[PDB]
């Protein structure tokens, strides 16, 4: 609600970034192999920005990726809910 | 010394060997440990990586996959098992500390592996003092001769490192399955012999370190 | 597997000058190159990370340039302590790879060798052999012609020379020369000499000792 | 509702993956031609991640693709509804 | 139509040694190469799938390497039963294609 | 035998021919069936694919599109129709079983197609036993000669496959629109003739298989 769905998204974005590097390392080609850009990749994902920066190529990386979308889009289908309500009320008064 | 790995190993051809890497300092969850191989006179060959905490390892696609990686989570030491070697597999083997960001910040000292059937022989150190009638310039050159050791390498030091000014350790030469190198050091003929000078020759492979003062010809 | 390609292989240069090792990838890797220095006998040593950023503890001489598939390590000045092999290593796509490497050589003023001849130690003869070691120290260029003689007659056998890689205090080379005989044979010869013809000297530089 | 819009999405994602391979095979160039990555392609699509991994080039592949977006975005405009409600209630209490 | 290009054409080697047939694509195909062995008179026979993964029933000698546009079949050792033609075949873009093939001589 | 396709066909130039491929084993909805052509001394030529269950087929863009693909859903057999052939179209024709994941896991035996106006002639098999005065080494070499058959090929077997150690079937030679090959087999002169040895020569094109014991010269 308040800052609750917020926090859960950040669990997703870290645990996602972490496991993505674990899944993709060992697959000849993956660019998703350092914890920095692994984290930035999980934001593009949760937010559906699809910038085309990075993406997984292993099966298990795609699985991690799906979890981020689901758990991210849900969070972000709620984090923006919070911001929207909060700031429309504040700016309107 | 952050990444710390043994000095030298000897392996019979076809036998297996384990390689260690103890890592004082931090021990982050996200740390990765890599292993790079340097054949003599060559470049660096990435072999494989291991994340110790979580436990998974990945090996180099291209090379003959002779090795397998492990770790000891609550001892901060990691291992690499090379199984059934030839003399193509004789090389220096480093371990590195990649933080997870993609570069090897911290490097081990390297472990020299020599795959041979021959026997391990400690060295023989002989001092090298100028002749009884050589005219002494301002500086004076003197060394010591490490003869007949196997396998490589030997750490050669002067006064146990205090006198590190004016030294050239020479490359070992091979002969009948034993090695031979020399070292040089140069001091002011004022200070010597009035200040004593000793060369210390560690031989990690045999686990023998030895001293020798370079006294004049008494 | 990404191919890093360092040309040239070797890089002559005069001291104090700028120098640039190119590294050229086989496809775009952005900025995920990193440079390593590895002197003679020592382990590699991170110089530049992420193609431009510096490392805390590296001399400001080193300057990381480049992006995409063209990268450049630069040293704004050169001094003798910089002689080493230099390696690049990409982190953009798995696996991490390394370049073939570049060694840095220094053209310097020519210098004449310090010759030192050494009789086999009292300890050494107490086994069954006697080696006469003779050091040529700190010359340039590295092309030097050692010569052994026994009593004036020239011995071509039992001779083990060894050459140092270019030293990194002075930009010079050095060379030893073990003389493997037997105690039996050492005793029935009086003189032993060590001549070194080098570019600096038409006259050959000589040293010798006599047991008797 | 509960796990209802969920199931329908998985019909879409399978039938989509299947028909995509059928549509794109025969068109010189399409990368969307094995049932594995055909399935992963239909997730990028339903979720609007637009990672730029794969996409159709035949007309009929684009049609299949549209159906996935519509039937996926709708499902996923509801599957995240479920998760949101469910987990905000659970985590709040 | 993707061009797979196997060089060399023929590959002399002494028994027991390592050997590597390069295959080089005309554009990136990731890991969607697969290797096939076809001895004299017999039909082809899948050796390595997806450029690295092994096939259940293939000797461990065969080792799949590569990614992108550079691929490598490797045989860690060689014995006489390995003489055949070796083909590569991409599945990344339609149509599926084959390489020109490499024969192994001993 | 998973993918199972006939042995040999003969087609008059300009005539059409159908090619079969029965596939015991699984019959998945998602299975694809491909056809690859191997001209003699050449590589593999992908012609076209068919998904039998759903029914659609796709052919190779580049080649002269002489063929058309069909299937029989409730017989697990698939077909390829080659219409109006030349002798450019004489080749081996395999069918393959792609699962839908992009590689040909399962291969047929191949069907040899020979486009010619000539007539189909069965083979003539003659035994080949050593002379009445050849000195018998530890091993003994003996064969049998398949003469004057058309079209290719002929399956040559020894003791119907039990003795598969020491065999070289030779390439057929062409002459006046008939073929000729030989086969070799080698056994210990201890075991033979005390153990009987027979070569069997199947000729799929004519649908004739024949036996011949290689007895001594009685
Ligand atoms: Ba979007
Ligand atoms: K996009």
């Amino acid at each position: 609600a308040a800052g609750a769905a917020t926090v859960l998204l950040v669990i997703v974005l870290l645990a996602g970034s972490y496991l993505a590097v674990l899944a993709e390392r060992g697959a000849p080609g993956a660019q998703l192999i350092t914890y920095p850009r692994a984290l930035w990749w999980s934001v593009e994902t949760a937010t559906t920005v699809g910038y085309g920066d990075l993406y997984p190529v292993t099966l298990w990386g795609r699985l991690v990726a799906v979890v981020v979308m689901v758990a991210g889009i849900t969070s972000f289908g709620l984090v923006t809910a919070a911001l929207a309500t909060w700031f429309v009320g504040r700016e309107q008064e | 010394v952050q990444l710390q790995q043994p000095g030298a190993e000897l392996v019979k051809p076809g036998a297996s060997v384990k390689l260690s890497c103890k890592a004082s300092g931090y021990t982050f969850t996200s740390d990765w440990i890599h292993w790079v191989k340097q054949r003599p006179g060559h470049g660096l060959e990435w072999i494989g990586e291991i994340i110790p905490s979580y436990g998974r390892a990945n090996y180099n696609e291209k090379i003959q996959k002779k090795a397998t990686l492990t770790a000891d989570k609550s001892s901060s030491t990691a291992f690499m098992q090379l199984s059934s070697l030839t003399s193509e597999d004789s090389a220096v083997y480093y371990c590195a500390r990649e933080r997870g960001d993609g570069y090897f910040a911290v490097w081990g000292a390297g472990t020299t592996v020599t795959v041979s059937s021959a026997k391990t022989t400690p060295p023989s150190v002989y001092p090298l003092a100028p002749g009884s009638a050589a005219q002494t310039n301002s500086m004076v050159t003197l060394g010591c001769l490490v003869k007949g050791y196997f396998p490589e390498p030997v750490t050669v030091t002067w006064n146990s490192g205090s006198l590190s000014s004016g030294v050239h350790t020479f490359p070992a030469v091979l002969q009948s399955d034993l090695y031979t190198l020399s070292s040089s050091v140069t001091v002011p003929s004022s200070s010597w012999p009035s200040e004593t000078v000793t060369c210390n020759v560690a031989h990690p492979a045999s686990s023998t370190k030895v001293d020798k003062k370079i006294v004049p010809r008494d | 597997d990404i191919l890093l390609t360092q040309s040239p292989a070797i890089l002559s240069v005069s001291p104090g000058e700028r120098v640039s090792f190119s590294c050229r990838a086989s496809q775009s890797i952005g900025t995920d190159i990193h440079w390593y220095q590895q002197r003679t006998n020592g382990s590699p040593r991170l110089l530049i990370k992420y193609a431009s950023e510096s490392i805390s503890g590296i001399p400001s001489r080193f300057s990381g340039s480049g992006s995409g598939t063209d990268f450049t390590l630069s040293i704004n000045s050169v001094e003798s302590e910089d002689i080493a092999n230099y390696y690049c290593q990409q982190s953009n796509r798995w696996p991490f790879t390394f370049g073939s490497g570049t060694k840095l050589e220094i053209k310097r003023a020519d210098a004449a060798p310090t010759v030192s001849i050494f009789p086999p130690s009292s300890e050494q003869l107490t086994s069954g052999g006697a080696s006469v070691v003779c050091f040529l120290n700190n010359f340039y260029p590295k092309d030097i012609n050692v010569k052994w003689k026994i009593d004036g007659s020239e011995r071509q056998n039992g001779v083990l020379n060894s050459w140092t890689d270019q030293d990194s205090k002075d930009s010079t080379y050095s060379m030893s020369s073990t003389l493997t005989l037997t105690k039996d044979e050492y005793e029935r010869h009086n003189s032993y000499t060590c001549e070194a013809t080098h570019k600096t000297s038409t006259s050959p530089i000589v040293k010798s000792f006599n047991r008797n």
